[PDB]
RNA sequence: UCCCCUGCUUUUGC
RNA sequence: AGUAGAAACAAGGGUG
């Protein structure tokens, strides 16, 4: 007997046992060293798929640029970047015809949004590139640094706080003849002023930081990703808002829908295409995928699409919406960190920065790396590679979805003008297609028509990983439909475990995950109970909070034992405090504190839920009871969990390696900010709940509020005259010190 | 201005007419004679690469009335060592070809000496530090990292060159992995996992869930894969805790597991010892080296290729009592150097979730059958074993097993996925999912069609390089294709 | 006092003085989030790695003077080192446990009030009552449901305004609350939250959670209510249903809606039953609304609706007063009438008998969208005053009024082809048929009604044949005023008798209600309506109907086979096969049924010619009366979503396909179970 | 419930090489 | 060589 | 040596 789990598919259909084909219990592949090789290969591929274009030299950045738009029509099935402007404009016009007023209403909504967006909206990013330091920084830090530099360079158009004002400031800065930056060197903390000419700053503002993507499932080889600077994020935000407004009104668009509604849309489309059609009409489904989605998309085509969408609109709106494609067209990519060289005989290793790859001897590298460097050398400017074609970063996910939806809509019987037709769903680079035709020849004709139209518009269907079959089953972004959407549980297996927020948040998230997988992913009752048991065991081991009854020895065992012996109602203790596990299927939705609020001692209850405890710290409201969880597939999501603010809502410690670098100074600055901000909270209680607005400085509002509150309090009679006089004297002192 | 005054005038149709006819998506019919077996790589046989022995492991056991994680690991190891009489002077049977085997011999001798030193101390600490001897310095990769210098100071070195970034060498499939899986899919006579408590059942659905859970726990607690899960979880937890706590000294970590035998007597078992090296781990992929020495009764000379990375010593003879009588067999020790990263250790501490996977697939399997009979069939599913699924291969033909056997097989598959994680497995699974779906569509006579089947086959094959687990998976897929189209 | 001292010390420094005096209050949002700490990339791995450290937690500096530096076991609890980027100190997990056993105790009385939602959840759960677990196929539809048992119908802006008023009154700004609901909620929260030490931000977040309506796309199979979705993980499963009624005094409106939906479904299903009254009683005694038996609700629920009224009359309870017709309730304010059968010729040249009410009478009509008054004579309407909401409501009201008038001008106005006999030769009420066909199109009806100028009294507006509000001309005896409500509600419950075909007649003998009046609106139940019966899953899709009936045939194949062999008649008239018949085309229904029976007859006369699968596939068709014919049917059609799917008499079919190798039946791609030889 | 397997042979797997009995 | 600092911080987008 | 796989770890910085 040789066991063979694959043979299980002989009886159980694959879709019903698809979870067996997801090896998500093992660690995902990771990137060990530099991403320079992947970035260089991506640039070479991008310039290869559109090599039959027009070569130009940018007059502002002085870098070569490739223009494949309106290039020769493809003659083979290989990927192409030659998108025809007329074809895309025709597709947009037909989409507008099929959904009259879509562009107009979407544009109106976007104009409403644009004038009301604040600059602080850009603080909600993740590791944006920073040109001032030339490195990846958190969104808020990068924005603050850019604002400080602009203010130092006589650019104060963003004082209003509106995002559009910040965009005007960015344009003015790009118009500046010279830029001034501050650099920190330690040899001791020293500050230097660096002057950047127009071309250098222009290249920096169009520069993109490239890295390698890790923890990606289902891929043998790693790939590179890019993050843009603060200059283009503002424009991209408005472009994304407009694209989202357009997509929300399109039934065939799979975004911004996510999860169950996507499955509902797919089921609706399938039933509409199958049941309505007569038995004589053959129907087939393609579960295809698009290859090199982000390499064959041209910013020029998005510029054309945005120009068509914003027709008959105010000039300022058209300009602000169309600037982002312009910035993306003239984009430069940083070549990662560089490489590492090693000498066995001398037993040495060293790091060669990517900036030196322009004029470094080629004897060090191997055949493939040498070929890549030789092929990319012409495009290297100031240590960054010029990349005109493609959408490496893929920030225009929703515009690409709109284009795909337009191509799908081009399949209506009135547009195909023949017996066959097609319809389906498009989400980003993925698509599910359904073709109806009287016979097999008609099905083939419709498939060929769709493929050729996609090639014409610049979308390449990966024939290697796509297949077609009778419209009874299909797959779409790991959602498997077999006469109904069969749930696969493996995809959510990584989510089962100790999240790592804190004791209370982790417990709440674990129970919520179990409940949600019961509701959505068809997790059985017995399996749910066993998952609860396993989660409790893992939680206890991770947080060293085993039951006080047990004699497991840990650093925390002594305190847990003393508490366990001290309390009388041992059933009320929290699992974080060594209490028992009272959870079951019925009460999975009740937070732990409330689940046993009546079984806790009065003293223990008062101690645990004490607002005066030092362990609890509350940031802005949007971060309250909200955590960031990255699934196996897709971007990081925000999960809302139910929990009570207790002593188990602490925050873990921060990384300290920054103390051993030249950037340590910012840490000190950070502390200062917090201090000031904290003092504001003591003065404006509502500040963290709702963001304050005002042109006045901090001290002015602070002193005004202090005087008014002091007078009101003295009038109420709650404070003696001496305290009022002293606070008034200190307020006068503060006001006078404000002037010097 | 051009866009504003633009109107659609047969642009797409004209361009399509202009385009060559070679740009087309021709549908290739997928028939029963179309698919072909996957081409496995050729080369030297693949060698064991797990972090610990799986089927050749041997454990010294002592009856101890303590639950999991209760006793001091060093004391349990010392007691288990005491339980065995019949030691011998170590001598090398199968040496490590690329290593300094005398260093392994001295490492084992030093481990024994340190065990004796702690034994004659009368105070057992939670952790024991091992002396930084030359053999341990070599075996743990001490001072093996090349010095880091600026490029300008070594740009003239003659042999200075880019790191080695070639494709991993290929290895053919070896029959020992199938034997490993068969052993991991078997039933054991002792429980291996003791789950925690949950709230009392108040609803009838909770009672049904509790009954089904009792059945599943009985089926899963007696599986060898569960033993592997517990051993891996304990080893990874200890390794990570030691690495974070004491990251400058060589720590001695015994390999211990707690079980309950069919007579209800608790047992603590020692598999071997692990000595961790310096663990200044910064990146998630940073490697910490350790030396693992595990007891076994398997003679390495039977399958030398399986033990390429191992040095095997003869450390004693054991008088095993069988049913007919007693027999003396040599007791071997497999000593090797391995390494692990923070990410790998972290994913090793969560092996228990593997259970869930199999269990879920099992539960949905029962419910789907119960939905059409309007009665819970779990007890009828695996107390009469009326229903069987094809889960194995034999010379006569396909072999069918009960739902319990299927549960154990899926648990073993998940465990091996956890223990043999690699990008090759990820890629192969992702690419072969499409071929499985195409075959399923063919079986449902849904007129499947492919645009480029050879490309899909190339993508699938490029992921089979040297991993025994993925090679075994590919062989299984070939067998399924053979049986799924006849 | 402390605040101003802290500001003084803050202005003492120079760098801080620069920060405070050169950053605008607007720019705070930028510098407050200014941090060097990157967002966590692997929180699970980071937590596992950090928990092995000595001081993995951060705490406020106050801890330095709140808990001892070292345990009684000489175990250090907190460290002096400051956390990177802040003044917080680094502390061990032990400290937390210390606080949980030696920290300062404080009163906790606002917590149940502040965290009202969670304690509402637990209180609701504790008082709930469970029922039997039903193992049956579950059909879940993905729909947008609102997960918020408690919400005050406020959006983000209104919720924020109320929260600011209650928590941060001095910072509310220019906004002033106007509507009474906001004022009441604010007063309640202010009195309830008075003297609360919990952080204001937590209070605001909990209030937002409690007062904001949230929604989500979920796969639901039962009642779609806030309190039922909250417990969906426990009630609905892949193959089981767990009866459960939350202990939360289910809303009166919710139970009313659920009862209305259940009544419509049961009356619709019983209309096709061989004995509609018997089926009605049986299925009313085997159905539950929100965990409560339907009959109890009927005997205790004072609700008004045609279907629920029919159910009550069948049970033998009191019936609502007035008279329902065309979806409107007429209350006779004054007058009298006598029924007379009159033979008349219809515009389509059809001779028919109609029951006319003699004399002059006055009625007030109440509808869900229109209220009106009608004064009429024998076959001659004197006047109608309508107050419909929209144009279509007024159209329906006027059409119903003039249809009730019994005018011969209406009768002669009929055009085209109209059938007063159902598709299965079921006689239809002429009055209702006229109502339906006039609702289909009334342009010809209006053009044949007449014209009449109006005197412009009290500002009443006229109506034109093209449905426009003319002021100088109006349709004959029609005025539009658009009042609010009728004269007064009617609650004079009366006793009636129910005919064998669910016809409700008055004590005198006047018909009061009929099956044809039931609205066809197929809504979704708010409460979990359990249709516990042999086979009553008609709310599911037709494909679900076919799959479930075939699965039932497979399940009970033993008794089904013995009944078929011995007494096929009792098998044919089963309540279980009727839902299948509802999809078979009516006109051909009999043509199939008898045909199928004939085959069975032959298969009974020839031993050894027993094809099990043939009987399995053809059994559901033979539930209808046999109409004899010599036609040889190769396949039989079933209507699914309006499409005719064919099932072949001989050979495999896509709707019904049984595989011998797997010995398994799949219908429409769904497994129907395993068959036995 | 005591799990069992038809492939479990009572005689072929002698002395349990993984977890044997060696106590003297 | 002792001592001090550091364990995601030159690299994780949408 | 070992981990591992298209590039890395096998400690990295600083001071006397």
């Amino acid at each position: 007997m040789d066991v063979n789990p694959t043979l299980l598919f002989l009886k159980v259909p694959v879709q019903n046992a698809i979870s067996t084909t997801f090896p998500y219990t093992g660690d995902p592949p990771y990137s060990h060293g530099t991403g320079t090789g992947y970035t260089m290969d991506t640039v070479n591929r991008t310039h290869k798929y559109s090599e039959k274009g027009k070569w130009t030299t940018n007059t502002e950045t002085g870098a070569p640029q490739l223009n494949p738009i309106d290039g020769p029509l493809p003659e083979d099935n290989e990927p192409s970047g030659y998108a025809q402007t007329d074809c895309v404009l025709e597709a947009m016009a037909f989409l507008e015809e099929s959904h009259p007023g879509i562009f107009e209403n979407s544009c109106l909504e976007t104009m409403e949004i644009v004038q009301q967006t604040r600059v602080d909206k850009l603080t909600q990013g993740r590791q944006t590139y920073d040109w001032t330091l030339n490195r990846n920084q958190p969104a808020a830090t990068a924005l603050a640094n850019t604002i400080e530099v602009f203010r130092s360079n006589g650019l104060t158009a963003n004082e209003s706080g509106r995002l559009i004002d910040f965009l005007k400031d960015v344009m003015d800065s790009m118009d500046k003849e010279e830029m001034e930056i501050t650099t920190h060197f330690q040899r001791t903390i020293g500050k230097k002023k660096q002057r950047l000419n127009k071309r250098s700053y222009l290249i920096r503002a169009l520069t993109l930081n490239t890295m390698t993507k890790d923890a990606e499932r289902g891929k043998l080889k790693r790939r590179a990703i890019a993050t843009p600077g603060m200059q283009i994020r503002g424009f991209v935000y408005f472009v994304e808002a407009l694209a989202r407004s357009i997509c929300e009104k399109l039934e065939q668009s799979g975004l911004p829908v996510g999860g169950n509604e996507k499955k509902a849309k797919l089921a609706n489309v399938v039933r509409k295409m199958m049941t309505n059609s007569q038995d004589t009409e053959l129907s087939f489904t393609i579960t295809g995928d698009n290859t090199k989605w982000n390499e064959n998309q041209n910013p020029r085509m998005f510029l054309a699409m945005i120009t068509y969408i914003t027709r008959n609109q105010p000039e300022w709106f058209r300009n602000v919406l169309s600037i982002a494609p312009i910035m993306f067209s003239n984009k430069m990519a940083r070549l990662g960190k560089g490489y590492m060289f090693e000498s066995k005989s001398m037993k040495l290793r060293t790091q060669v920065p990517a900036e030196m790859l322009a004029n470094i001897d080629l004897k060090y590298f191997n055949k493939s790396t040498r070929e890549k460097i030789e092929k990319i050398r012409p495009l290297l400017i100031d240590g960054t590679a010029s990349l005109s074609p493609g959408m490496m970063m893929g920030m225009f996910n929703m515009l690409s979805t709109v284009l795909g939806v337009s191509i799908l809509n081009l399949g209506q019987k009135k547009y195909t003008k023949t017996t066959y037709w097609w319809d389906g769903l498009q989400s980003s680079d993925d698509f599910a297609l359904i073709v109806n035709a009287p016979n097999h020849e008609g099905i083939q004709a419709g498939v060929d028509r769709f493929y050729r139209t996609c090639k014409l518009v610049g979308i390449n269907m990966s024939k290697k990983k796509s297949y077609i079959n009778r419209t009874g089953t299909f797959e779409f972004t790991s959602f498997f439909y077999r006469y109904g959407f069969v749930a696969n549980f493996s995809m959510e297996l990584p989510s089962f475990g100790v999240s790592g927020i804190n004791e209370s948040a982790d417990m709440s998230v674990g129970v919520t995950v179990i409940k949600n997988n019961m509701i959505n992913n068809d997790l059985g009752p017995a399996t749910a109970q066993m998952a609860l048991q396993l989660f409790i065991k893992d939680y206890r081991y991770t947080y060293r909070c085993h039951r006080g009854d047990t004699q497991i020895q840990t650093r925390r065992a002594f305190e847990l034992g003393k508490l366990w012996e001290q309390t009388r109602s041992k059933a009320g203790l929290l699992v974080s405090d060594g209490g028992p596990n009272l959870y079951n299927i019925r009460n999975l939705h009740i937070p732990e504190v409330c689940l046993k609020w009546e079984l806790m001692d009065e003293d223990y209850q008062g101690r645990l839920c004490n607002p005066m405890n030092p362990f609890v710290s509350h940031k802005e409201i949007d971060s309250v009871n909200n955590a960031v969880v990255m699934p196996a597939h897709g971007p990081a999501k925000s999960m809302e969990y139910d929990a009570v603010a207790t002593t188990h809502s602490w925050i873990p410690k921060r990384n300290r390696s920054i103390l051993n670098t030249s950037q340590r100074g910012i840490l000190e600055d950070e502390q200062m900010y917090q201090k000031c901000c904290n003092l504001f909270e003591k003065f404006f209680p509502s500040s963290s709940y709702r963001r304050p607005v005002g042109i006045s400085s901090m001290v002015e509002a602070m002193v005004s509020r202090a005087r008014i509150d002091a007078r009101i309090d003295f009038e109420s009679g709650r404070i003696k005259k001496e305290e009022f006089a002293e606070i008034m004297k200190i307020c006068s002192t503060i006001e006078e010190l404000r002037r010097q | 201005a051009y866009v504003d005054g633009f109107e659609p005038n047969g642009c797409i149709e004209g361009k399509l007419s202009q385009m060559s006819k070679e740009v087309n998506a021709r549908i290739e019919p997928f028939l029963r004679t179309t698919p072909r077996p996957l081409r496995l790589p050729d080369g030297p046989p693949c060698s064991q690469r797990s972090k610990f022995l799986l089927m050749d492991a041997l454990k010294l056991s002592i009856e101890d009335p303590s639950h999991e994680g209760e006793g001091i690991p060093l004391y349990d190891a010392i007691k288990c060592m005491k339980t065995f009489f019949g030691w011998k002077e170590p001598n090398i049977i199968k040496p490590h070809e690329k290593g300094i085997n005398p260093n392994y011999l001295l490492t084992w001798k030093q481990v024994l000496a340190e065990l004796q030193d702690i034994k004659n101390e009368e105070k057992i600490p939670r952790t024991k530090n091992m002396k930084k001897t030359s053999q341990l310095k070599w075996a743990l990769g001490e001072n093996m990292a090349p010095e880091k210098v600026d490029f300008e100071d070594c740009k003239d070195v003659n042999d200075l060159k880019q790191y080695d970034s070639d494709e991993p060498e290929p290895r053919s499939l070896a029959c020992w992995i199938q034997s490993e899986f068969n052993k991991a899919c078997e039933l054991t006579d002792s429980s291996w996992v003791e789950l925690d408590e949950i709230g009392e059942d108040v609803a009838p659905i909770e009672h049904i869930a509790s009954m089904r859970r009792n059945y599943f726990t009985a089926e899963v607690s007696h599986c060898r894969a569960t033993e592997y899960i517990m051993k891996g979880v304990y080893i990874n937890t200890a390794l990570l805790n030691a690495s974070c706590a004491a990251m400058d000294d060589f720590q001695l970590i015994p390999m211990i597991s707690k079980c309950i035998t069919k007579e209800g007597r608790r047992k603590t078992n020692l598999y071997g010892f692990i000595i961790k090296g310096r663990s200044h781990l910064r990146n998630d992929t940073d490697v910490v080296n350790f030396v693992s020495m595990e007891f076994s009764l398997t003679d390495p000379r039977l399958e030398p290729h399986k033990w390429e990375k191992y040095c095997v010593l003869e450390i004693g003879d054991m008088l095993l009592r069988t049913a007919v009588g007693q027999v003396s067999r040599p007791m071997f020790l497999y000593v090797r150097t391995n390494g692990t990263s923070k990410i790998k250790m972290k994913w090793g501490m969560e092996m228990r979730r593997c259970l869930l996977q199999s269990l879920q697939q099992i539960e949905s399997m029962i419910e789907a059958e119960s939905s059409v009979k309007e009665k819970d069939l779990t007890k009828e599913f695996f107390e009469n074993k009326s229903e069987t699924w094809p889960i194995g291969e034999s010379p006569k033909g396909v072999e069918e097993g009960s739902i319990g056997k299927v549960c154990r097989t899926l648990l073993a598959k998940s465990v091996f996925n956890s223990l043999y994680a690699s990008p090759q497995l990820e890629g192969f699974s992702a690419e072969s999912r499409k071929l499985l779906l195409i075959v399923q569509a063919l079986r449902d006579n849904l007129e499947p069609g492919t645009f480029d089947l050879e490309g899909l086959y190339e993508a699938i094959e490029e992921c089979l390089i040297n991993d025994p687990w993925v090679l075994l998976n590919a062989s299984w897929f070939n067998s399924f294709l053979t049986h799924a189209l006849r | 006092m402390e605040r101003i001292k802290e500001l003084r010390d803050l202005m003492s420094q120079s760098r801080t003085r620069e920060i405070l005096t050169k950053t605008t209050v607007d720019h705070m949002a930028i510098i407050k989030k200014y941090t060097s700490g990157r967002q966590e990339k692997n929180p699970a791995l980071r937590m596992k790695w950090m928990m092995a450290m000595k001081y993995p937690i951060t705490a406020d500096k106050r801890i330095m003077e709140m808990i001892p530096e070292r345990n009684e076991q000489r175990q250090t609890l907190w460290s002096k080192t400051n956390d990177a980027g802040s003044d917080r100190v680094m502390v061990s997990p032990l400290a937390v446990t210390w606080w949980n056993r030696n920290g300062p105790t404080t009163s906790t009385v606002h917590y149940p009030k502040v965290y009202k939602t969670y304690f509402e959840k637990v209180e609701r759960l504790k008082h709930g009552t469970f029922g039997p677990v039903h193992f049956r196929n579950q059909v879940k539809i993905r729909r947008r449901v609102d997960i918020n048992p408690g919400h005050a119908d406020l959006s983000a802006k209104e919720a924020q305004d109320v929260i600011m008023e209650v928590v941060f009154p001095n910072e509310v700004g220019a906004r002033i609350l106007t509507s009474e609901s906001q004022l009441t909620i604010t007063k309640e929260k202010k009195k309830e939250l008075q003297d609360c030490k919990i952080a204001p931000l937590m209070v605001a977040y909990m209030l937002e959670r409690e007062l904001v309506r949230k929604t989500r796309f979920l796969p639901v199979a039962g009642g779609t209510s806030s309190v039922y979705i909250e417990v969906l993980h426990l009630t609905q499963g892949t193959c089981w249903e767990q009866m459960y009624t939350p202990g939360g005094e289910v809303r009166n409106d919710d139970v009313d809606q659920s009862l209305i939906i259940a009544a419509r479904n049961i009356v619709r299903r019983a209309t096709v039953s061989a004995d509609p009254l018997a089926s009605l009683l049986e299925m009313c005694h085997s159905t539950q609304i929100g965990g409560v038996r339907m009959v109890d609700i009927l005997r205790q629920n004072p609700t008004e609706e045609q279907a629920v009224d029919i159910c009550k009359a069948a049970m033998g309870l009191r019936i609502s007063s007035s008279f329902s017709f065309g979806g409107f309730t007429f209350k006779r304010t004054s007058g009298s009438s006598v029924k007379r059968e009159e033979e008349v010729l219809t515009g389509n040249l059809q001779t028919l008998k109609i029951r006319v009410h003699e004399g002059y009478e006055e009625f007030t009509m109440v509808g869900r969208r229109a209220t009106a008054i009608l004064r009429k004579a024998t076959r001659r309407l004197i006047q109608l005053i309508v107050s419909g909401k929209d144009e279509q409501s007024i159209a329906e009201a006027i059409i119903v009024a003039m249809v009730f008038s019994q005018e011969d001008c209406m009768i002669k106005a009929v055009r085209g082809d109209l059938n007063f006999v159902n598709r299965a030769n079921q006689r239809l009420n002429p009055m209702h048929q006229l109502l339906r066909h006039f609702q289909k199109d009334a342009k010809v009806l209006f053009q044949n009604w007449g014209i009449e100028p109006i005197d412009n009294v009290m500002g009443m507006i006229g109506i034109l044949p093209d449905m426009t509000p003319s002021t100088e001309m109006s349709l004959r005896g029609v005025r539009v005023s658009k009042m609010g409500v009728d004269e007064y509600s009617s609650t004079e419950r009366v006793v009636v008798s129910i005919d064998r075909f669910l016809r409700v007649r008055d004590q005198r003998g006047n018909v009061l209600l009929s099956p044809e009046e039931v609205s066809e609106t197929q809504g979704t139940e708010k409460l979990t309506i359990t249709y516990s019966s042999s086979m009553m899953w008609e709310i599911n899709g037709p494909e679900s109907v076919l799959v479930n009936t075939y699965q039932w045939i497979i399940r009970n194949w033993e008794n089904v086979k013995i009944q078929w062999s011995q007494d096929p008649t009792m098998l044919y008239n089963k309540m279980e096969f009727e839902p299948f018949q509802s999809l078979v085309p009516k006109a051909a229904r009999g043509q199939y049924s008898g045909f199928v029976r004939v085959l069975f007859q032959q298969m009974r006369d020839v031993l050894g010619t027993f094809d099990t699968v043939q009987i399995i596939k053809l059994l559901p068709f033979a539930a209808a009366p046999p109409e004899q014919s010599r036609m040889q049917f190769s396949s039989l059609t079933v209507n699914v979503r309006g499409s005719g799917m064919r099932i072949v008499v001989r050979g495999n079919s896509p709707v019904f396909n049984y595989n011998k190798a797997t010995k398994r039946l799949t219908v429409l791609g769904k497994d129907a179970g395993a068959l036995m030889e | 419930y005591s799990p069992t397997s038809p492939s479990y042979s009572p005689t072929s797997p002698s002395y349990s090489p993984t977890s044997p009995s060696y106590s003297p």
